[PDB]
RNA sequence: UGGCCAUGGAAGUCGGAAUCCGCUAAGGAGUGUGUAACAACUCACCUGCCGAAUCAACUAGCCCUGAAAAUGGAUGGCGCU
């Protein structure tokens, strides 16, 4: 890669995000893909099928290049997880009103999104992770009809299984 | 609403592109066209004749078939009790097609758009020229008339004649028969015709402009006795309306009399309008070029590729172009690929076997790819601009360049 | 606001003075965001970093809560730009894992050189750019096809020497970090017993 | 072409001001009202445009 | 944390519904600069020096800006602080 055109080992990580489906609109490739021998339409349909039922409400996508073989992944977002954990699924084309319904509890399915947090944070424990992703949250609104706000004051579970 | 004009225009266009397929025999079809103004009474008199003359026509099939088709399009016209608002079209006719399948059609519709043109006519097709040509011309020219008895302002399709607004004015006297007062009744005199340009301009400001910028691409102001020079070369009429005056015609005639004259005398300068643009626009394309900028991209190769990443600007076209999109498929494995192919690589290629695998990739059938442009430049970056072969630095585009680019929203690197 | 968070702020010091009878007063001198987050993930478990002004003049407060003397000799040294940094397992060790994080961060035009800085004979990693920028004071280099090569192991900047604007650009373009240091330790307290890095 | 502290200090001295937005008057960056008497020491300033 | 709507691009930043938590010493889901978009820069909380008042928004007096005419010119004139 940098005098002419030498693969030595090639693990390269660039990340794009977005990407529910194809995309006409794309701009998956150029600037980093071809130059480096990723192509791509094969490229755009490698990332589609990583990205495939499940997230079709926006994803993430950290594309790994082996030489030729690009390896997409699904790194989580805290509202993304929330979106995908909402009362799916009405993809695409009305849909349109919008994507904010927001009324779909998950008060143990959060304790899942904080564990999956790659450590971060600079935390005491899921005791204030709980406060974080509970107001992550913009469409949500928390347990079954809950504000968010100064009820995450008062938590009674999960300090301890967490780690 | 605009979106559903845009539908409605394209299922119209669509319908066109059928019919213009259609084919039959002999002078079986039967293409007529009512412009708005015109009377039902007269056309089904029209009609009743035409079959009349009909019943001897020493052919068998053709004969029966045109009475027929003449028998529908006056039952057609039966349905109506007036010709609609934008003038009727109606073709009626026996098409032939596949399947050995000799079916009766009929299709009359209220076009979109006022229309002007009334069209009789048998043959073996249906003559769908006249509506090509008014889905083509939109560009919409505004017409002000003006004179000391009164003014006019109107529209002008390139077939149909509007009529938006006119009014009629008591102007004063040329002359005072006194020596002190004909000073000042000159000066009085001069103050009412002032307000009289500045009454029009205002009018003009109301009528020609939509939405702060105006929607008439041209603006012809007629008359005679430096009174259309007056408003042209007056700080009263709106700079964003006076920057598209065109022409200043000298007429006989005032109101609508002289607002067909003026059109006439103003035909040669409106048909030059779209060259000029097409002139600016290539001329701003190339102007990258020239400079080393790298905004500028060209060829179905270059373009696309460009078009599907960091966006166009502008995508400018020819109007004819070859170049066409096919759906290439294969037969065991269901892999498939879609490419831009020339009218040569397109008609007779042996590229297509699947070659990794071993078997023969069918092209399965195109869509040609202006019309593709077309479907969904709204996808892509947009403003499409179809662009003639006609002004030198077009004919360099399309000679040259290959009739196909783009101007980029910013600069792009590329590569083999 | 700036009342309740004031007596807030009082409330923190004075628990971290009674959970810890240690203390490691650290000067923050130019220093990043960055720079604390990262020494707050490494000193997570045992040690707790603190920030403060003249409201740390206030371990007088904790000194006359019917209880400590020794507080007394700390006051002095909350001077410049201080922050404390409170802990229970050792004084030496602690010591030595300050020394061996630190930072960085390229080099400060006009300020004081602590060590003798080099420029070691290698590419910059460019095209045919500005020689004209490095041999304007007293430097060998080459365009070695393309590259601007230095031609030769040379110090520029020696111990004690304030360190010029032009020369600072190159070592930066250069990425070249000697400069700046991450936090210094100026005074200790253990257990009543205050020592001087030693 | 130019050295770029040696052309920070010309721009120091024609192109860091403050200029009136009633009179054109061109003052000191930190200026907040005008120098001049004709126009009542306005208060409307704004900045000298940077060239591109 | 490419937060959401918006894809034409807004990961703080053409716009708009939002709009909280963590770390907190503390930084708005962001004043702007600027960007296709970032980046980069810029705009609290706290210190170091210095050493008592500091600062904001209104309001009303005099004064000034606003305030341009044709014979040379009039607080009556001279003049007057
Ligand atoms: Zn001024």
């Amino acid at each position: 890669m940098p005098p002419k055109f030498d693969p030595n080992e090639i693990k390269v990580v660039y990340l794009r995000c977005t990407g529910g489906e194809v995309g006409a609109t794309s701009a998956l490739a150029p600037k980093i893909g071809p130059l480096g021998l990723s192509p791509k339409k094969v490229g755009d349909d490698i990332a589609k099928a990583t990205g495939d039922w499940k997230g079709l409400r926006i994803t993430v996508k950290l594309t790994i290049q082996n030489r030729q073989a690009q390896i997409e992944v699904v790194p989580s977002a805290s509202a993304l997880i929330i979106k995908a954990l909402k009362e799916p699924p009405r993809d695409r084309k009305k849909q349109k009103n919008i994507k904010h319904s927001g009324n779909i509890t998950f008060d143990e399915i959060v304790n899942i999104a904080r564990q999956m947090r790659h450590r971060s944070l600079a935390r005491e424990l899921s005791g204030t992770i709980k406060e974080i992703l509970g107001t992550a949250q913009s469409v949500g609104c928390n347990v079954d009809g809950r504000h968010p706000h100064d009820i995450i004051d008062d938590i009674n579970s999960g300090a301890v299984e967490c780690p | 609403s605009a979106a559903d004009r845009n539908v409605e225009i394209w299922k119209i266009k669509k319908l066109i592109k059928s019919l213009e397929a259609a084919r039959g025999n002999g002078t079986s079809m039967i293409s007529l066209i009512i412009p708005p103004k015109d009377q039902i009474s007269r056309v089904a008199k029209m009609l009743a004749d035409e079959f009349g003359t009909a019943s001897n026509i020493k052919s068998r099939v053709n004969r029966l078939s045109v009475l027929g088709a003449i028998t529908s399009v006056q039952q057609r016209l039966k349905l109506y009790n007036k010709v609609p608002p934008n003038g009727l079209v109606v073709y009626c006719g026996t098409i032939v097609t596949e399947e050995g399948k000799e079916k009766k059609v009929n299709i009359d519709f209220e076009p979109f758009k006022p229309i002007n043109t009334s069209l009789y006519l048998c043959d073996n097709k249906f003559h769908t020229e006249a509506l090509t040509a008014l889905l083509s011309d939109d560009s919409k020219f505004g017409f002000i008339v003006i004179d000391g008895s009164g003014a006019l302002f109107g529209t002008l399709q390139g077939n149909t004649r509007e009529v938006l607004h006119k009014f009629t004015v008591d102007l004063p006297k040329k002359h005072g028969r006194a020596a002190q007062s004909a000073l000042r009744f000159a000066r009085l005199r001069m103050e009412k015709r002032h307000n009289y340009v500045r009454k029009v301009a205002e009018t003009a400001v109301q009528l020609f402009i939509s939405g702060d910028k105006v929607n008439v691409a041209g603006l012809v102001l007629a008359g005679s006795a430096d009174f259309k020079t007056e408003l042209s070369q007056s700080d009263m009429f709106d700079q964003r309306l006076q920057s598209k005056v065109l022409k200043l015609v000298d007429i006989s005639y005032g109101g609508e009399n002289g607002f067909n004259q003026a059109i006439e005398l103003s035909t040669e300068v409106l048909s030059n309008v779209k060259f000029i643009q097409e002139k600016k626009l290539i001329g701003r394309y190339f102007d990258e070029i020239s400079q080393d900028t790298g905004k500028y991209c060209f060829g179905v190769e270059d373009t696309l590729k460009a078009l599907e990443m960091g966006a166009v600007e502008i995508l400018i076209v020819y109007e004819n172009l070859d170049i066409m999109r096919y759906v290439l498929h294969c037969q065991g494995t269901e892999e498939e690929k879609i490419l831009y192919l020339t009218p040569e690589q397109e008609k007779d290629k042996s590229h297509f076997t699947d070659k990794e695998t071993g078997q023969e990739h069918e092209l399965i059938e195109s869509m040609p790819l202006l019309e593709w442009f077309a479907n969904n430049y709204k996808k892509f970056g947009a403003t499409l601009e179809i662009v003639t072969d006609k002004s030198q630095e077009g004919s360099q585009f399309v000679k040259g360049f290959g009739g196909i680019g783009g101007i980029l929203r910013y600069r792009v690197d590329f590569q083999g | 606001d700036r009342a309740t968070w004031k007596s807030n702020y009082f409330l923190k010091i004075i628990q971290l003075l009674d959970d810890y009878p240690k203390c490691f007063i650290v000067g923050a001198d130019n220093v990043g965001s960055k720079q604390m987050q990262q020494i707050r993930m490494s000193l997570r478990g045992k040690a707790v970093v603190l920030m403060g002004k003249n409201t740390m003049m206030r371990k007088a407060i904790r000194g006359h809560l019917e209880n400590n003397p020794a507080l007394e000799k700390l006051l002095p040294h909350i001077r410049g730009n201080v922050g404390f940094v409170f802990t229970k397992e050792d004084l030496t060790e602690i010591r030595d894992m300050l020394l061996a994080n630190k930072v960085p961060a390229a080099a400060r035009a006009g300020a004081i050189a602590p060590c003798e800085v080099t420029v070691p004979a290698q590419n910059t990693g460019l095209g045919p750019e500005k020689t004209s920028f490095f041999q304007a004071l007293g430097i060998t280099t080459k365009i070695s096809r393309g590259t601007i090569e230095i031609l030769s192991d040379v110090q520029l900047i020696k111990t004690g020497d304030k360190v010029g604007a032009s020369e600072a650009t190159l070592l930066n373009m250069l990425n070249i970090s000697p400069f700046s240091f991450g936090l210094i330790i100026q005074q200790v307290f253990d257990n009543g017993s205050i020592y001087n890095p030693e | 072409i130019i050295e770029p502290s040696l052309r920070q200090l010309a721009q120091k001295y024609n192109c860091d001001k403050m200029i009136c937005r009633k009179c054109y008057a061109r003052l000191h960056p930190r200026a907040v009202n005008c120098r001049k008497k004709k126009c009542g020491h306005t208060n409307n300033l704004r900045p000298k445009k940077k060239v591109k």
